[PDB]
């Protein structure tokens, strides 16, 4: 409900779980997707660290 | 990047990739021609 404003903005780190990209054409669709180093279309094979 | 990419951009990474290779094979080569001409004309002095 509550995010964070321009000079606090919070830092979120998560790790050792799974992120289902799959399920994002199906949202209130993202004006911008743009996306370097990476592309985004259907490529969810990759393990980061 | 094969299995990173679109093709789009790919297209011109592995363009990078094969001009710089072929360079250095070409260079190669013409190194190794002249060595052999060098070759060639001691053996002909040898057999003399």
């Amino acid at each position: 409900t509550r995010f964070a404003s321009v000079y606090a903005w919070n830092r979120k780190r998560i790790s050792n779980c799974v992120a289902d990209y799959s399920v994002l054409y199906n949202s209130a669709s993202f004006s911008t997707f743009k996306c370097y180093g990476v592309s985004p279309t259907k490529l969810n094979d990759l393990c980061f660290t | 990047i094969l299995s990173r990419l679109d093709p789009p951009e790919a297209e011109v990474q592995i363009d990078r990739l094969i001009t710089g290779r072929l360079q250095s094979l070409q260079t190669y080569v013409t190194q190794q021609l002249i060595r052999a001409a060098e070759i060639r004309a001691s053996a002909n002095l040898a057999a003399t």
